């Protein structure tokens, strides 16, 4: 799976199966990372006009 | 891919199924790759 974004950590109280996650309008916003088991959230990288 | 859903709830109905909602969480996902067309149950006897 591959993307561009910030890894923050999160609050979403992910269940035992559930591995990654999706927000309201389907956009990808958290993962879970092997090897540690933790759950990152991933939020856009900031972009605007200029 | 033979797929196991699976919910444990605590009922105290008598006889037949509560009326509720519950989701099943997925417990096991199985690698299997072979044709599925009749199953059986399996129960246990008391021997007394
Ligand atoms: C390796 O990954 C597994 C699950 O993918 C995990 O249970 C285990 O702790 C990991 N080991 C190390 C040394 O990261």
């Amino acid at each position: 799976l591959t993307g561009t974004g910030v890894l923050t950590e999160s609050n979403k109280k992910f269940l035992p199966f559930q591995q990654f996650g999706r927000d309201i309008d389907d956009t990808t916003d958290a993962v879970r990372d092997p090897q540690t088991l933790e759950i990152l959230d991933i939020t856009p990288c900031s972009f605007g006009g200029v | 891919y033979f797929k196991i859903y699976s919910k444990h709830t605590p009922i105290n109905l008598v006889r037949d199924l509560p009326q509720g909602f519950s989701a099943l969480e997925p417990l096991v996902d199985l690698p299997i790759g072979i044709n599925i067309t009749r199953f059986q149950t399996l129960l246990a006897l008391h021997r007394s």
